């Protein structure tokens, strides 16, 4: 195609200035040829006269103005396959890890239009998983995008790395892990420790597919590594009729990467300091996630607060697009409880009468309910004395103990650690145990002995081996 | 002495090559500085105020400046 | 005389004709002249001025290139060549700078010995692989005994120190360099940590007490202090961070390993929004430019260890930044905060309480931690986190009289604070650390007047070293606690207790 | 004791405006015409080999 | 309106009538110390004679103080 | 077409102006009518003056422009619709400046190179020769573009030379090395 | 060819543009100077904007600058006078005399800058300072070298802290100073200048102990700027070629830092820090370092400052508290008790501080004040609600002598003879670290809380015993 010569090098803001006949169209990728690799710059105007300015991917060092460039037709082009799993790539779809070149039968665009209104999600659906709290008090949906909130290795890693599993059991799914933000210490960590854990096989195929968006390369590719992982997953969507399970890391440094992306461009950065596309670029992000007919892409987003607010803007727009969060602490960690899942804070939009059924709505107000009444008589209960107790008020205590031990996997991910054979959990068997505990038809079988197990089936084992 | 937009070589090239000063300038007009969501477009000055122009693209934008040169 | 040395140098220096591609100012305000010509130039490379001024090219566009001067503006005018010297911005590296103070463009100015160099390596490169990483478990010991315990120090593992102004900032980072001499006297050279102090718009004076501490404790021998003094102009203090890392590159690839203190980045951003709105680039929080977050991140990603590969070495690294009064809600602090991993945070109060350093360690967090841990203090300091938590909380109920419970947490609390409260400039051994903190997990020493204890500490060590140093000396070779030493140092204890 | 330590420098300076005098000399004398073609020739021989 | 608890003359005084200044001479302190004191006293806690002395002697000054529009002497 | 694009500071017009009439190829034309228009405007003290300063109306400008036209011969008709073009953007401020930039365009584009050779003092024409020369051997000069030099006197150099030309200079001047003489003699 | 004419292009306000003629080829940092009827402006080129136009800061009037007037070029920075005969003369910014007695002597002149001395110039500090106010001297004491800095709010004697150490120190060591005043009123100045002439500290004959340089501030904001680098530049010429310790002091500092914040936005540098110059740090940093312990001369400057809205977590005194040694910080709260000084004794810090330096024994007890203080303040949250007799015994006694130690920060002065009436006292470092001691040890705690208020040094604190028993 058509062949210019760079015009400026301001900042990591290249301006190129082609022979006339016409300009790139907007959002194209260009190929500088230069001694620094290649350099992949994305067009964001059209300043006329056959010129263009364009934002950085990577670095901008060993430019000169007169280096010819080259026009590709189009977006910026990742493989896709299930010939790219397991294996770490930067935004331009090639290897970080060294493992030699990330290539696949097909190539597609990182930038994409959603999908139709009628090929939207228009009724509801229901992903099932492993766990019983998430299937229980915060339904995952399919997708449905739910905000991941707590810290990195207190439980983290083991929740990741749990429902990347159950997916494979599932349907025979996918995942693809990208990182925004990501420290490259840490991800040398990420994927060792995922190979470990039985996500990622060294010889062929694997589950999830690892993109990383390093701090050492402009904020650009911080960026557009959210792209870079969707398109892969929407391959297996589209034309495999796969469902996908596509986590993001911390949604403040996808904010604060897309600040500096608005302020050079010539833009103004007022959001209260941050770009005002913000709500414009989630918009575009979080509405290719959805449910076609012949697969779906989810979502699973983490949220990063910026000094403990949840009123400043960039938590506020993440909130308005988000239908479940998921709360993992520390606390419950220490009480030897992994899942670390709040039910006190398990929380979606898509918990209703008419979403999961009467039933399991049902079940699941009461399974809340008591754990909310077993704290308010547990605030006089602890300070008066445990013997000031009712038979009303120990009748609370003793539901919400049975509830709180039961809730526990003793799951793959975290298998080595306590030594316990891992479980899958599904939705409809999380609903069905609660039942009988609700009617107290399990009130011969001790507190206790329902540490460690899942399902209904699973606690009938735990109650005979505590007695023997 | 002052800066104008209408320093752009493409118009200034054909105004001087004659005593035409371009016909493309009435109910027509050929876009310039576009993305960042809003649009310059050169000439339209037979335009009314709030129109609607379509541009051959298949987008249709609404004159907001009407301007000595621009639309 | 003098003239004789002056007459040698004056004959090296002859009349040099060729010359390359050139520039002439057309307006010089501000230290930012604006040079016409300089077509066919490097992004950020360097030139050289006909009066001798230094300068990069942050600025290209067609009109005019906006070079950034470093020196005066006295000794630039209009009409004046800038000659294309066709070299970015790169710097000596070599084993030479130990025990060499230099500046920011790396030769000496206290004027002791020459610099040995072998390669000049750019200021800015790009952080390694995933394939050239490996996890961080290397200890290092800083001579503090809650630093080590409580929130361990490892190797290419990078974590804050965050703390007020003039709190003891330096105090907790140069005890560390102070540790490094012991593995530098023996020669196993894969422990030998080459450590870099960089002063980043730290002034002369404050820096030359850094110097004159150092040469007492005969500490200029491989310390290295890159220095961007207040008065240095905004490019050099911009261009310090990346200086001293690179000097460290040098160790960290022939297999070594090296560590790097850099005070302050709050001093660095500084810097930063001084070159942003003469250049008038895009505003940010606080008037700072919004664009800090890619310059600190950039330096950060190259703290790291290494594969085995890269012959097992790994800079680590120790950034030190200022705070207003301990607001992290700040924009510079907070942008740090994310990019490393842990933080230390001095605390104003511990201070006025007399207690220095006044690093208070329930504020602290190090997210890998304890990886890079030596097996001996994990031991007999797991117990020392729990007990020291516990005494906080239970510190919030103060004095009439209390509960039977309460008042035991207290007792227990404040003996172990006093412990860990220790002169500064002090380091210590593996093998005196060791020993005292069983002494207070145990309660042979939280059984003892809080008077007493600063006395109990030394006469401890000293009844340690007379009766069998061969405890000592095992404990800190083997790295850890046997069943066989953990019953001798209950023993141990019990006697040091009865006298 | 400070003002003999400040005059090894002064003596230096002495020799710093020196300089300065020959330099007078320089474009008074037909030095001015003979050493500016010195200059002339070199530059010369230098652009010849480029 | 009248505040003289953030009123200052930096340099100090020497401007008034030399008669004013004595009797006047502890009234500065008195109306300082006063302000501390009252903000203790709302709590309702019990307060000790050296306290209470000054709560009496602080509150009938600031009655003095008080004034209405329009009293030039 | 241009050898060089230059943008900004009133040279947006004269790359058009350079441009419109090369690809009609009536450059030598434009540059004579220029020369002829600019010449009789400079030597008339008030009107080269008042012209540059632009206190007219938009209708005096206008004005103007048949005021100038009685002094040039009408060459050419391009110098001409360049009045008019400056007359109806409401500007007559920077004649010389929309000139002078075009004056750079036509002989670079033809072949014609200006160098500078400041020296403190008259010099050999054998210099001349013998430096057009230095010049031939090398690069910058391979013709295909021509060879000027000015010799000029500047007391800017006090003794010595300074070859100029396609930013690319042989500095042999006296002053610089005055000044590194100075610093080894202040230590 | 230098042209030795400009002609004025644009006067907006102290900005003034000039028109340089063919081949001037203009230079930062040179001076201008334009006749007036007011004498010479002078202007010190802070920018070229190309093709021989300087964009300039004025350091006179230009309420009278006439457009079309000839422009001279003078060339480098502005050369004002220093010796030993500079000594007790006031020297106007552009360096001429306000005191109006013939020309100010000369020997040798030097220019309003300098460059800042390298590493291998500086040297350590070794003599320590001795102010005889006995929370500066026990708490945070200061040692030559040391760049002082006086933060405190409005209303906390800025002027009289800095005049008392004037009044005790000044006499005392051998050195000469200098005294600069910065961007102050018409009042201050003449208070200073009658108060030293009569304690002999300024003298119409040259050779003194103060120098005076008076730059005010209904001058230009680029005056107040540089009368700072003026008075600095007779300090540098004892220091090294003259050989002797300066005392230098510098009001107020602030006018500095507000001046060159004025000239920003207007010079075209966009503020930073939030209505600061962008060039905050490096301004202090040229300033700070020329003031400092050489080969030769200690200049240990005694620095005001002011700290705006009287919170000191805000940007601009932040950023200093960096560039100074030995800080201290004053309040209006503690000037209105009755304590004078309002130096706080927490708050008085010093990086000169060392256990070594100051001696051990005064070391352990002003860290021991520091403790008792400290439980003071916890306690001030208990004794509010809760009560002061459900405190412990050792609780109480900590409060009881902790009110001793409060009282035994108050001083009178004699330049504070506008406040208590009573004279000004010495008080040597060893008496300070001995009383306080005493107090602490608990064999001086017979002695009330109003005899430690009012006093000098130990002999003082004993006959107040003896005074309100009778």
């Amino acid at each position: 195609p058509i062949t210019g010569k760079v015009t400026a090098v301001i900042g990591a803001i290249v301006d190129v200035h082609f022979e006339q006949s016409e300009l790139p169209a907007i959002l194209n990728a260009l190929e500088i040829k230069t001694p620094q690799g290649k350099l992949v710059l994305e067009v964001a105007q059209h300043l006329g006269e056959n010129t263009v300015r364009t934002i950085a991917m990577d670095g901008t060092e060993g430019l000169v103005r007169g280096e010819k460039v080259l026009d590709t037709g189009g977006p910026i082009s990742v493989p896709v396959g299930r010939e790219t799993l397991g294996r770490i790539i930067n935004v331009i779809g090639e290897p970080i890890d060294e493992r030699g070149p990330i290539k696949s039968k097909l190539r597609k665009p990182i930038h994409a239009d959603p999908p139709s209104f009628a090929e939207q999600s228009t009724s509801a659906e229901i992903l099932e998983t492993g766990i019983k709290v998430v299937d229980l008090l915060a339904p995952y949906a399919r997708g449905g995008k739910i905000g991941l909130f707590g810290g990195a290795g207190v439980g983290k890693t083991v929740f990741i790395q749990e429902l990347i599993n159950n997916i494979a059991k599932a349907h025979g799914g996918f995942s693809v892990f990208t990182g925004v933000g990501e420290r490259t210490r840490e991800g040398n960590d990420l994927y060792r420790e995922m190979k470990e854990t039985g996500v990622i096989n060294l010889e062929g195929e694997s589950k999830v597919a690892l993109v990383f968006g390093q701090m050492n390369e402009p904020p650009g590719a911080r960026a557009r590594v959210a792209l870079t992982g969707l398109t892969i997953a929407e391959y297996f969507r589209d034309e495999e009729g796969q469902d996908v399970l596509l986590f993001i890391d911390n949604i403040f440094r996808f904010t604060q990467a897309g600040s500096e992306v608005s302020a050079l461009l010539g833009r103004i950065p007022s959001a209260v300091g941050y770009q005002p596309t913000l709500a414009t670029d989630m918009g575009l992000l979080q509405e290719r996630i959805t449910t076609t007919k012949k697969g779906s892409v989810t979502s699973v987003q983490a949220v990063y607060v910026p000094a403990d607010d949840l009123t400043d803007p960039a938590p506020a727009t993440t909130f308005a697009h988000l239908d479940a969060t998921t709360v993992l602490s520390r606390g419950i960690s220490e009480l030897g409880i992994y899942p670390a899942v709040d039910p006190l804070d398990s929380k979606s939009r898509l918990l209703d009468a008419a979403v999961v059924g009467q039933e399991h709505y049902d079940v699941a107000s009461k399974v809340q309910e008591t754990l909310q009444t077993y704290k308010s008589l547990q605030d006089i209960i602890a300070i008066l004395g445990m013997d000031e107790l009712s038979e009303q008020d120990k009748l609370t205590v003793e539901r919400a103990r049975k509830i709180q031990r039961f809730l526990s996997q003793p799951f793959a991910v975290a298998e080595v650690f306590t030594g316990i054979p891992g479980k899958l959990v599904r939705l409809k068997d999380t609903v069905a145990s609660f039942k009988a505990v609700l009617e107290g038809k399990y009130d011969n079988i001790p507190e206790h002995a329902f540490y460690m197990v899942g399902g209904i089936e699973d606690v009938v084992a735990k109650a005979e081996k505590l007695a023997a | 002495t002052k800066a104008q937009p209408t320093e752009v070589s493409s118009i200034l090239e054909e105004r001087i090559k004659g005593v035409s000063d371009e016909a493309n300038l009435n109910e027509t007009g050929r876009v310039l500085a576009v993305g960042d969501g809003i649009a310059r477009v050169f000439g339209l000055n037979n335009i009314q105020a709030e129109e609607l122009v379509e541009f051959s693209s298949g987008v249709k934008g609404m004159a907001l400046n009407l301007e000595p040169g621009q639309v | 005389e003098v003239s004789s040395i002056l007459e040698e140098r004056i004959k090296g220096v002859s009349d040099e004709a060729n010359l390359n591609e050139t520039g002439r100012v057309l307006a010089v305000g501000d230290g930012i002249a604006r040079v016409f010509g300089l077509n066919n130039i490097q992004a950020e490379e360097l030139v050289e001025f006909s009066s001798g001024v230094k300068g990069m090219a942050l600025n290209l566009e067609p009109g005019q290139v906006g070079i950034v001067l470093f020196g005066s503006d006295r000794l630039v005018k209009e009409g004046e060549l800038v000659k294309r010297t066709g070299n970015i911005v790169d710097v000596p590296v070599g084993p030479g700078l130990l025990g060499r103070v230099v500046d920011a463009l790396g030769n000496p100015i206290d004027g002791k010995g020459p610099i040995d160099a072998a390669g000049r390596s750019r200021a800015q490169v790009k952080a390694p692989g995933i394939l050239p990483r490996r996890s961080v478990h290397e200890p290092v010991q800083t001579g503090l005994k809650a630093v080590d315990a409580l929130v361990p120090i490892g190797r290419g593992q990078r974590e804050l120190i965050i703390g007020d102004r003039q709190t003891g900032k330096t105090a907790v980072a140069l005890d560390t360099i102070l540790n490094q001499k012991r593995w530098n006297n023996g020669s196993d050279e894969s422990k030998k940590l080459y450590c870099v102090y960089v002063a980043v718009g730290q002034k002369r004076s404050t820096v030359a007490q850094l110097v004159q501490t150092l040469e007492q404790h005969d500490a200029m021998k491989y310390s290295i202090i890159v220095a961007a003094t207040a008065s240095e102009a905004a490019p050099l203090q911009y261009l310090a961070p990346f200086t001293a890392a690179s000097i460290g590159e040098w160790f960290r690839d022939n297999g070594k390993h090296a560590l790097i203190v850099y005070d302050d980045l709050s001093k660095q951003a500084v810097a930063y929004r001084q070159l942003s709105l003469l250049l008038r680039r895009p505003p940010g929080r606080e008037a700072y430019p919004g664009d800090v977050f890619y310059l600190h991140s950039r330096l950060l990603e190259r703290a790291a260890k290494l594969s085995e590969k890269e012959g097992s070495g790994s800079l680590t690294a120790l950034p030190v930044i200022e705070t207003q009064g301990g607001d992290v809600s700040a924009y510079i602090p907070t942008n740090v905060i994310s990019i490393t991993d842990g933080q230390i945070f001095l605390e104003a109060e511990l201070f006025y309480k007399g207690i220095r350093p006044a690093i208070n360690v329930g504020l602290s967090v190090s997210r890998v931690g304890s990886a890079a841990q030596v097996k001996a203090l994990k031991q007999v300091a797991g117990s020392l986190k729990l007990f020291l938590a516990q005494y906080r909380e239970v510190a919030a109920f103060a004095q009439s009289d209390l509960d039977a419970s309460t008042k035991q947490t207290l007792v227990r609390g404040e003996r172990l604070t006093q412990l860990l409260k220790q002169n500064q400039y002090s380091p210590l051994a593996t093998e005196e650390q060791v020993p005292l903190i069983y002494a207070g997990v145990n309660g042979h020493l939280d059984g003892i007047e809080l008077s007493r204890i600063g006395e109990f500490e030394s006469s401890f060590l000293s009844y340690l070293k007379s009766n069998h140093n061969e405890l000592l000396t095992e404990i800190r070779e083997k790295g850890e606690l046997s069943k066989e030493l953990l019953a001798s140092l209950k023993s141990a204890t019990e006697s040091f207790v009865a006298t | 004791v400070r003002y003999e330590a400040s005059l090894r420098q002064l003596e230096q300076r002495q020799l710093a405006k020196s300089v300065i005098s020959r330099v007078q000399s320089e474009l008074g004398n037909p030095k001015f015409q003979e050493k500016v073609l010195q200059q002339s020739i070199s530059e010369i021989e230098q652009l010849l080999s480029k | 309106a009248i505040n003289v608890g953030l009123s200052v003359s930096r340099v100090g005084s020497a401007a008034q009538v030399k008669a004013l200044k004595q009797v006047a001479g502890s009234l500065k302190l008195f109306l300082a110390q006063y302000r501390e004191v009252a903000a203790f006293a709302q709590f309702g806690s019990d307060l000790d004679a050296s306290t209470k002395q000054t709560l009496v002697r602080g509150e009938r000054l600031t009655q003095l103080l008080k004034q209405n529009q329009y009293s030039p002497l | 077409p241009p050898p060089v694009r230059l943008f900004g500071v009133e040279g947006t017009y004269a790359t058009a102006l350079y441009q419109a009439a090369a690809k009609n190829s009536s450059i030598d034309a434009a540059f004579q009518s220029l020369q002829k228009v600019e010449s009789t405007v400079k030597k008339n003290p008030k009107l080269g003056h008042l012209l540059l300063n632009p206190a007219l109306s938009l209708k005096d400008r206008n004005s103007v422009i048949d005021a100038i036209v009685e002094t040039h011969k009408n060459l050419d008709g391009y110098v001409v619709n360049l009045l008019k073009v400056l007359s109806e953007n409401n500007r007559l401020g920077c004649f010389e400046k929309i000139a002078s930039d075009f004056g750079v365009l036509n002989d670079a584009h033809n072949g014609l190179l200006k160098g500078t050779v400041t020296s403190a003092e008259p010099l050999d024409p054998k210099s001349f020769k013998r430096i057009e020369k230095a010049l031939s051997a090398s690069k910058l000069v391979g013709q295909g573009k021509s060879l000027k030099l000015e010799n000029v006197v500047k007391p800017e150099i006090k003794g010595g030379l300074i070859v100029e030309l396609g930013d690319k200079t042989v500095d042999l001047s006296i002053s610089t090395k005055i000044q590194k003489l100075n610093k080894v003699l202040e230590d």
